[PDB]
DNA sequence: TATTGAATAAAATTGGGTAAATTTGACACTATAATGGGTTCGCTCGTTGTGGT
DNA sequence: ACCACAACGAGTTACCTCTCCAAGTGTCAAATTTACCCAATTTTATTCAATA
RNA sequence: UGGGAGAGGUA
């Protein structure tokens, strides 16, 4: 039945905005509420802001410390990857790019994992140190974790605070936090339930063949269903106008809906209601199981 | 959650078209308030168990002030607070099981609107406000 | 023609794959289903199919599932978790004999493991010898009491023996409730793939593993030298130990 | 409608009814109520519509849920002066 | 009638038929926006009347369903971004276009 | 077990499983009874001088050629000369029906000279009930005198029995029944109307038959046991045959129906089988009957599946034009009519010629 | 319009006659080819009504100057296709049918009624026994049910006095000669005499049944169908698909096994047809219209092409997917569109932040009337434009409309009635509704991915409902 | 015209039968817009469409709209007609009422009215002479002599005169006829007049 | 000096019928022998009627 | 009089994404429409004089 | 156009 087919792909790029989700790895999932500029972010006396300022009431109702375990070592692990792209930046020496690696790599308590710069080349020593001037990925298997003796020595290896724990400056009024705050280097994940996808608005479209009310879905441009929990919430307000329009004008009756149509651009809001068709596709039903039903004339 | 809604909805259905039609159906039956002292303490004492009510009789104790308050008075906070410093023990009050106005019930045996603070009007749909107000907690059991 | 083509194309368990990351891919095909064709149904199974029995250690992730009306009925099979030949899931053990933790790998079954006392993977070894302690854990007939030093018959042969591969990739999973390891194990799935990838500086060490065995990437048949990279091809000439006499 | 029976059989001076109170369930009590309309739309429609087709019964619209079905103002809030202006024209009319 | 793929599109404008190619598909590269023509499919309304005006246009040009409706597959609305590929399928026996 | 089931179907295998199956023998004389039931018919209406003034007045009508005899008569050219020989059989029986044994063996000469009247198969059901609409209409026009006969009396019916063995044309009964001094007589002595109105139409039956209403009724009773004895025997050869329908509807069952519309439509084609079956081929019965049963089968499931009249010829029939039109087209494009030009140009061809 | 009651009965013949539009016949949906209708078939436009809006079917008469004329190629009339969802039409059955639900519906309505054992009712529309309806010899009584074989044996034994038949016409003639009147004197006075308790509460349920069919004035044998009304054909639509292919409507599917039964029943009485091939082809009309009123209740479901059971009118009534319960009592609804929830803590109490794309979406009858209030915009072309390039004067116009107009903010599920709250909206943009912080105790709205719907109030009682009932500044206290 | 259009589009949606439909453009019009383009029209021009939509028994609430707007012209020309301009206040109210409404239902009687069909040429007014299709071999048309081509029974105006002479009992026949009927016949000519300037205005509209 | 009611003639309508076209529905296509069908389960819990020592 | 079977109905709400779902053609009787006639019957503007 | 299944997901 078909003669010939035309594919056409599209590419987008969508960059976050207020009302994107986004988590962590720990079950903290959140929403994108504000995008907050540079000068208004929090931060420390090297004059860094903050990427993303979490809220610490999520923490001890949920019981997800690995939250504030990975935020401890992350800050570890970006210092040790500050110290080495310092040493990049003013090109010490392989000697000492190879002494201080070799420190931060055999540092826990008793690990399994030894590894040794002696064999590696000069060459390769710089390339490692080009790929850990961003901070040196650190592993930690689950269940055979690392201690906070060893979060705590690594901390103390790159030159931060012990108990992980900065004093942050007001982004604003340039005033100060009274108390330290917890700053380090969490995992973000951009999860696939974005405001452009959800995002949806409909003021009139089409409309269902039997019933003759508006459609569903985003896809074919329909209405959000009115449910019954919701008809019970206005016969607990009182709302009977309000009922009454999502019942008949906003719904399937016909006459009720074009008069409402054109009586609110001719400006003037008031509607005259009418029967629901669903009500006469009910009575053609019952009328069709062989049993006369009919609206009595008072 | 399933449950829950299964309930919510049988309660709203059958609680639907009780709505306040009259002003004052005029009995004298009602309930006898008293704390619940069940097991070895109080649960809920008198001024929240009676707050907002209408008294079907009036107060007839000696006492320690033999205390009188009338029939057919809405309890305000104060009159829980002359209730307390009073000490009163129980108090028969008018409720929606004993109103004697068919098909609805009037305004004095459901006493305050919660949602309000004062006295109900009527036209108010409230075998809905009762069945989601039962069925709402459900998911918390 | 007909069966087989409507079994492969609209079968309950022929499922449309997940494709956000290599993660949704592999986990959906590292994926176990109570439901489908001869199967149970989803609106009439009760709490006893959808609770973690004790027989799920080493065999079934007790901490990815789905969250909603499908929490027991769809699960997720544990990192060494193999089959039978009869299709009993069975988890592999390392025979400890007169004490010495041997190297030797036993895939035991899940009615097998219920006879011996089995060692926890948090029991402390040395010099590649026995156990550092007297009153040692173990786990017997379902459940798990304390035992001596000499009782023992097996170990576990890792301490993510338990979980999947979605749930080995949590950091400092141990110190997480597990309502809340088991939502970050679902959200992981769920992860659009970004503009530039960035490495996590805390990980687990099963990034590599799954980025290799995913397919996703491209890994080298045989090894040698490159001899030409482009935006869209790569050609590597072979060693002439791995070549063939035949070939070039 | 036994309260009000007996209540106009003590207005015309007559013996008056004996009953007694039956607790209903929640279910059985808004299946058994006076309106088809509800009874059918909350549960057992094949039931509810077979008895009522049978019995020849009319609802007359007195509540919120048969209101709602077919369209009208409810009787309750706003609705509730239009519905007993209805009322006071089609009684004393 | 069977329709065509071609850029000959009736009572549209000229700026929407600059995306498009002389054979009726968009460029590769082009970036289309919400409300925009990607490729322009015609198909014949029918006859279903004898009048002198169509009995004219039929004898000046030829085009013998002359009334056609526009049925074009359009982009979504809200949708917008570049065009990276473009794949056209033909049945055996039509000539396939320029384009394919 | 009558009872504890709910399959259609399988009530249906219940039913049809009592019927014993025939052997080769027993179809054959079933289709004997058959065919004694169908000659029993034919001598019961060739005894019949209406059925034969009313074929001559079919032959003396198609003697002025409105017709053909190709679709008229099979057999017994020789069919103008024998037709010829039969109008002078009608014509002597005709003048010689007047005087009474002579009368007597000439009717039984008729019915013998109606041996060899045989005609098409069509024809032969068209003149069936051709029969059926003179022969029970006047049947029928008996049975509307005897129910109204018996309705106004509303007496005892024995003296009206021992009345009913004689005439019950004239008013000599009547008069019998009148002079019997019973309270209806003195009510009911306004019959006259009633038998003077039976009077006349039964002078129009005595100019139609020749004589008395007891020789027709056994007559009527004859071909009424007749046409019930072709009935039963075939009642009783279609259910000794469904295992057939059951055998063939198997190979269509999912093919756009259900399993029991495929048996119900295969019953109607072999009861349209043994309508039309005869056993002197030498063919038993399930060659000449899964023949209907396939076609009615295949067939339901492909169906699941004057200068007006002048022109009209004109392209009707191929000229002063290209091509040929059908009854279709030039129909539609002429008219909105289908039928009528057929109508029409059949006028047109009897008009012309 | 105007109505005070709702009133519900059972179903003459000459009653389903009169809603008639004429008889369906032949069981054609539609011409495949040329998509259109059969003459008298389940779709026709003769009956039901013409398809196109002001046309006939041959399309000579195609203005509506033709209102209301019966064409003469065709015999539809034009006039509006509104009426092809009114108009219903009737199917003479062959033989008396009974209705699935006065026989199978517990209690049974029938066996109530007669004090019949639902196995012998069933037993007796089954074709499978015969039961005697007047017997003038002693020896037979009234609804005694007689096998075959004692059927043939009483046969031959009193030769023509009673009269047993067999079937839904058995029944049909069973409630026709019953005597409503003498049966409840008859079981009222039953009822002094009776001191058991299970003949006591029988006899009430009888009784109670009796009075209420003679308070009502439904004969009893209208149980036993002998007409069937046919759905309107926009009520039962053919939908094509993409790849030219109509999709399977079930309830047409069923009517037209009815019509193929029915008529292959009319074939098989004209045709003088063997008495097993007709009770056989009884058996089968019987069971095609009880499939087609409630196909899961008597046997076995019949089942469509994908091995799902059909769904039928009492499927269409009844169930949560029902038209009661999912169209009735809630339905979808224009000017309303949803969208993720963020915080907005700069806001009042009474305030939301609603998106700019999504307000000009819901709010676009207003902008057109405030355009032509405002002379902006002469012609809809004009103000279509004008709305859909988005110019500052719309947005100007926009943020004019909005004020003071209060929209229905609605979480699910809505648990009490303060799931729903009127906020006055603020114009932000993005893409995120901005809910007030305080409001979410009560909406249990925590913003992990929580999702609102926004509802626009029309008329001046709605808005000054939403302003003086549901504004979230009068919703302090709780009503629990 | 132009307005026909628009009683096409107040029916309910219809399902379509034919093959690839969507169409997805701007052609003509949408199905909104052109309501929205009657409520744009409505400030001026609003008997026209009353009466149109109370004519074509599409929104039937509108025709007490249109008999409310004739009643006010009736009342603002009351002034010319002999008749009437002599009577009281509420009883000229109620024969403005009563000749108003039966104005209204003259103006929308056609051939769609229960009980108004023509009976031979069921509405088409138009029948087929047999005598010239016979002689001339094609096929011919004519008048359908029973309703005299216009295809339905017309409505009297004597209908108004006897709902109006159980109110006013002294008003005989020729005055009737003399100083009442052009009242009654300026109502119907406005009511066309009123459809005819609403279609100017909405082709004016949508152009 | 008009205007209006009784009478009135011409035209439109209406109920009934009626002879003649014309549409409707049904048929109609033929011989070796052939003789009883493929569906359904771990898919819980309350209610209610129907049938049973 | 007092207990074990079948069958119905119920299981929250809303939203999102995906895949998949032959051939007129001739003929024949009976019923039905249809174009027309026509007598009665209603409608409606016009006339005559008698007041206005 | 727009209906029904099945699968997965969000709160
Ligand atoms: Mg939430
Ligand atoms: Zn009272
Ligand atoms: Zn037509
Ligand atoms: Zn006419």
């Amino acid at each position: 039945g078909v003669l010939k087919i035309v594919k056409v792909y599209l590419a987008v790029k969508r960059r976050i905005q207020p009302g994107d989700k986004m988590a962590g790895r720990h079950g903290n999932k959140g929403v994108i509420s504000k995008i907050n500029p540079i000068e208004d972010m929090p931060y420390d006396e090297n004059g860094t802001p903050v990427d993303i300022v979490l809220n610490p009431l999520g923490v001890p109702s949920r019981m997800n410390i690995g939250q504030i375990l990975e935020t401890h070592l992350g800050m570890a692990a970006k210092g040790i990857g500050d110290k080495i792209n310092a040493m990049l930046k003013q090109q010490q020496e392989v000697a000492k790019l190879r002494e201080f690696i070799q420190r931060a790599y055999d540092l826990g308590a008793d690990v399994r994992q030894k590894v040794d710069l002696s064999t590696f080349s000069d060459e390769e020593v710089m390339r490692l140190a080009e790929n850990l001037r961003k901070g040196m990925p650190i592993a930690t298997p689950v269940f055979d974790g690392a201690k906070e003796a060893e979060i705590k020595e690594l901390l103390k290896l790159g030159d931060l605070p012990t108990s992980g724990q900065i004093r942050l400056y007001d982004g604003r009024t340039g005033e100060q936090f009274e108390r330290p705050v917890t700053v380090g280097y969490m995992y973000m994940l951009k999860l696939n339930h974005l405001v452009d996808d959800k995002m949806h608005a409909r003021s009139t479209g089409s409309y269902s063949l039997v019933t003759q009310q508006p459609l569903g879905g985003k896809a074919q441009f329909g209405g959000q269903r009115f449910g019954e929990m919701e008809v019970w919430a206005l016969e607990a307000y009182g709302a009977a106008y309000t009922l009454q329009e999502m019942l008949t004008v906003k719904s399937d009756d016909v006459n009720g809906r074009t008069k409402m149509y054109k009586n609110i651009v001719d400006g003037n809001h008031q509607m005259e209601p009418g029967m629901p068709e669903s009500f006469n596709v009910l009575l053609k039903e019952i009328r069709s199981l062989g049993i006369n039903i009919e609206l009595e004339d008072e | 959650t399933a449950n829950s809604g299964y309930l919510t909805r049988r309660l709203v259905d059958v609680a639907q078209d009780l709505v306040v039609t009259e002003d004052d159906c005029g009995t004298h039956e009602g309930i006898m308030m008293t704390p619940v002292i069940e097991g070895g303490d109080v649960k809920e004492p008198l001024r929240d168990r009676v707050l907002g009510r209408v008294t079907a009789e009036d107060v007839l104790k000696p006492g320690t002030a033999d205390i009188l308050v009338p029939r057919n008075t809405l309890l305000h906070e104060q009159w829980c607070d002359l209730l307390e410093e009073n000490s009163v023990d129980a108090v028969k009050v008018r409720s929606v099981v004993s109103c004697d106005t068919d098909f609805g019930v009037c305004a004095h045996c459901y006493g305050r609107d919660l949602a309000r603070g004062h006295i109900i009007n009527k036209g108010e749909a409230i075998g809905v406000i009762a069945a989601q107000s039962i069925g709402e907690p459900g998911t918390q059991l | 023609s007909a069966a087989v083509k409507e079994f492969f194309g609209s079968s309950q368990l022929s499922q449309f794959m997940d494709q956000n990351n290599p993660l949704s891919e592999i986990t959906h095909k590292r994926r176990i289903s109570a439901l489908g064709p001869g199967g149970l149904t989803r609106e009439r199974a009760g709490f006893e199919v959808r609770d973690v029995h004790p027989t799920h250690y080493g065999r079934v992730c007790p901490i990815e599932t789905p969250e909603g009306p499908n929490i027991g009925l769809i699960n997720s099979l544990s990192v060494y978790a193999q089959t039978n030949e009869y299709g009993f899931l069975e988890t592999p053990y390392r025979k400890v004999t007169d004490g010495v933790v041997t190297d030797e790998i036993h895939y035991l079954s899940a009615i097998e493991e219920g006879n011996y006392v089995i060692a926890q993977a948090n029991s402390n070894l040395d010099e590649e010898g026995h156990f550092v302690e007297d009153l040692v854990t173990c786990r017997s007939k379902g459940e798990s009491s304390l035992f001596s030093r000499d009782q023992v018959d097996y170990m576990d042969v890792s301490t993510q023996q338990v979980v999947s591969v979605g749930a080995s990739l949590i950091p400092f999973l141990e110190h997480d409730d597990a309502n809340r390891a088991l939502m970050g194990a679902n959200m992981q799935r769920q992860a659009v793939p970004t503009l530039r990838a960035d490495k996590p500086l805390v990980g687990t060490g099963m990034e590599r593993a799954v980025a290799v065995d995913s397919g996703v990437t491209a890994v080298a048949k045989r090894g040698g030298v490159v001899q030409y990279v482009d935006a869209s091809r790569i050609v590597i000439k072979v060693n002439e130990d791995e070549m063939y006499p035949g070939e070039a | 409608r036994v309260k009000i029976a007996n209540r106009e059989l003590e207005a015309n001076g007559k013996v008056g009814a004996t009953y007694s109170r039956d607790l209903l369930g929640i279910t059985k009590a808004s299946l058994a109520t006076e309106s088809f309309i509800s009874a059918a739309s909350f549960q057992e429609t094949t039931r509810v519509l077979t008895e009522a087709a049978v019995a020849g019964k009319r609802d007359e619209l007195r509540g919120l849920k048969e209101n709602v079905i077919v369209g009208r103002l409810i009787p309750a809030g706003t609705g509730y002066a239009y519905h007993q202006d209805r009322m006071r024209r089609r009684a004393a009319g | 009638g069977p329709e065509e793929i071609t850029a000959d599109i009736p009572n549209v404008g000229e700026a929407a038929l600059s995306k498009l190619d002389e054979s009726g598909i968009v460029y590769i590269g082009a970036e289309v926006t919400g409300g925009d023509i990607l490729v322009g499919k015609v198909t014949p309304k029918g006859e279903t009347q004898l009048t002198p005006e169509e009995k004219l246009l039929r004898a000046i040009f030829g085009e013998k369903a002359s009334d056609v409706k526009d049925s074009s597959l359009r982009v979504p609305n809200g949708v917008s971004g570049t065009v990276i590929d473009v794949q056209v399928f033909t049945r055996d026996g039509v000539e396939k276009d320029k384009r394919a | 077990e009558i009872g504890r089931t709910t399959d259609p179907v399988r009530m249906y295998m219940r039913e049809m499983g009592t019927v014993e199956l025939l052997t080769r023998e027993g179809e054959i004389d079933i289709a004997k009874r058959i065919e004694d039931g169908i000659n029993q018919v034919q001598c019961s209406v060739a005894e019949y001088p209406e059925a034969i003034t009313y074929l001559l007045e079919q032959y003396d009508r198609v003697e002025a050629e409105e017709a053909r005899l190709s679709d008229l008569i099979t057999g017994f050219e020789l069919a103008r000369e024998k037709f010829a020989e039969l109008r002078a059989q009608y014509v002597v029986t005709r003048d010689t029906i007047k005087a009474h044994a002579t009368a007597q063996e000439e009717i039984l000469k008729l019915s013998e000279v109606f041996k060899q009247f045989r005609l098409v198969p069509k024809q032969f059901d068209y003149l069936v009930n051709s029969m059926r609409v003179m022969m029970d209409r006047v049947r029928t026009q008996e049975r509307l005198i005897m129910k109204l006969c018996v309705e106004q009396c509303k007496m005892p019916k024995k003296n009206f029995i021992t009345l009913f063995t004689g005439n019950e044309t004239s008013d000599t009964w009547f008069n019998a029944a009148i002079a019997m001094n019973k309270p209806w007589s003195e009510k009911l002595h306004d019959v006259s109307e009633e038998v003077h109105r039976a009077l006349q139409k039964l002078q129009q039956i005595e100019e139609e038959t020749g004589l008395t209403i007891e020789q027709v009724k056994d007559i009527n009773r004859r071909m009424s046991i007749g046409e019930a004895k072709a009935r039963r025997a075939k009642k009783e050869m279609v259910e000794a045959n469904l295992r057939l329908v059951i055998s063939i509807a198997k190979k269509y069952t999912n093919r756009g129906l259900q399993f029991l519309d495929l048996i119900q439509e295969g019953n109607i084609g072999l009861m349209k089988a043994v309508d039309k079956f005869e056993y002197r081929r030498g063919y038993k019965f399930s060659t000449y009957a899964t023949w209907w049963i396939r076609q009615a089968i295949t067939r339901s499931i492909a169906d699941q599946a004057t200068a007006r009249e002048a022109k009209v010829l004109r392209m009707r029939f191929g000229i002063d034009m290209n091509t040929d039109y059908t009854l279709e087209e030039v129909g539609k494009q002429f008219d909105v009519t289908r039928e009528r030009i057929r109508q029409i140009e059949a006028k047109a061809l009897r008009k012309l010629r | 319009e105007e109505f005070d009651a709702i009133k519900i009965a059972l179903a003459s013949p000459d009653m389903i006659r009169s809603w008639s539009f004429g008889e369906v016949k032949k069981p054609e949906t539609i011409n495949y080819r040329t998509f259109k209708p059969e003459r008298d078939g389940l779709f026709c436009a003769r009956i039901f009504g013409p398809v196109k809006d002001y046309e006939c079917l041959c399309g000579k008469y195609k203005r509506l100057k033709h209102r209301g004329v019966i064409c003469e190629k065709c015999g539809v009339e034009v006039t509006q296709t509104k009426v092809r969802r009114e108009r219903m039409g009737h199917i003479e059955l062959a033989s008396p049918t009974a209705h699935i639900w006065f026989l199978k519906s517990l209690p049974s309505r029938i066996g109530l009624l007669l004090d019949m054992p639902l196995r012998d009712i069933e037993r007796v529309l089954y074709f499978e026994s015969y039961v005697v309806i007047e017997g003038g010899m002693t020896n037979l009584e009234r609804q005694q049910i007689l096998t075959e074989e004692q059927y043939l044996d009483a046969l031959e034994e009193f030769g023509d006095e009673f009269d047993a038949k067999m079937g839904a016409e058995a029944i049909q003639a069973l409630l026709k000669s019953m005597d409503l009147e003498q049966e409840c004197e008859q079981l009222r006075e039953e009822l002094n005499e009776t001191n058991s308790e299970t003949k006591r509460k029988k006899l009430t349920k009888r009784i109670k049944l009796l009075e209420a069919f003679v308070q009502s004035g439904n004969k009893p044998e209208w149980m036993i169908l002998t007409v069937l009304p046919v759905l309107p054909p926009d009520l039962r639509p053919l939908v094509p698909l993409d790849g030219g292919r109509f999709a399977t409507s079930d309830l047409n599917d069923l009517y037209r096994r009815v019509i193929n039964r029915n008529n292959r029943l009319k074939r098989l009485l004209d045709l003088a047809a063997p008495d097993i091939i007709v009770r056989n082809e009884k058996r089968m009309l019987q069971e095609a219209v009880d499939a087609l009123l409630d196909n899961g209740r008597r046997g076995r479901a019949i089942t469509g092409s994908n091995k799902r059971p059909l769904k039928s009118l009492a499927d269409m009534i009844k169930g949560k997917q029902g038209r009661f319960r999912q169209n009735l009592l809630g339905k979808r609804v224009d000017y309303s569109g949803r969208s993720v929830i963020t915080v907005g803590p700069y806001l009042r109490l009474h305030q939301c932040g609603l998106p700019k794309k999504m307000a000009l979406e819901l709010f676009k009858p207003f902008i057109y009337g405030k355009l032509e209030l405002r002379g902006l915009a002469t012609t809809i072309k004009a103000a279509k434009k004008m709305v859909e390039r988005e110019e500052a004067v719309v947005w100007d116009i926009l943020d004019e409309v909005i004020r003071e107009h209060p929209v229905l903010l609605n979480r699910a599920p809505t648990l009490h009635r303060l799931g729903i709250q009127a906020f006055e909206p603020v114009l932000i943009e993005g893409k995120a509704i901005q809910l007030h912080p305080l409001v979410c105790a009560a909406y249990n709205a925590d913003f992990d991915g929580d999702q609102m719907a926004v509802h626009v109030p029309l008329t001046l009682e709605a808005q000054l409902e939403a302003r003086a009932l549901m504004m979230s500044t009068n919703n302090i206290l709780s009503p629990a | 015209m132009r307005l026909e259009s628009v009683a096409k589009f107040h029916s309910p949606k219809s399902p379509m039968m034919s093959d690839s439909p969507r169409a997805t453009a701007s052609d003509s019009l949408s199905g909104t817009d052109v309501m929205a383009a009657m409520g744009m029209a409505q400030s001026q021009a609003g008997f026209g469409m009353a009466a149109f939509c109370g004519k074509h028994e599409l929104s039937q609430n509108d025709k007490q709209k249109a008999i409310n707007y004739l009643m006010q012209f009736a009342h603002k020309v009351s002034g010319k007609y002999r008749g009437v301009a002599k009577l009281e206040g509420n009883t000229k109210a109620k024969v403005l009422q009563v000749l108003a409404t039966f104005a209204y239902a003259d103006y929308c009687r056609s051939a769609a009215t229960p009980g108004a069909r023509c009976r031979d040429c069921h509405g088409t007014g138009r029948a087929v002479d047999i005598a010239k299709t016979e002689l001339w071999g094609r096929v011919v048309e004519k008048e359908c002599g029973r309703c005299k081509g216009v295809g339905y029974s017309r409505m009297p105006a004597s209908a108004a005169y006897r709902a109006v002479t159980m109110l006013i009992p002294n008003l005989t026949q020729p005055t009737w006829s003399r100083t009442v009927k052009p009242l009654y016949d300026a109502l119907v000519v406005q009511c066309h007049k009123e459809e005819s300037i609403a279609d100017n205005i909405l082709n004016a509209v949508t152009r």
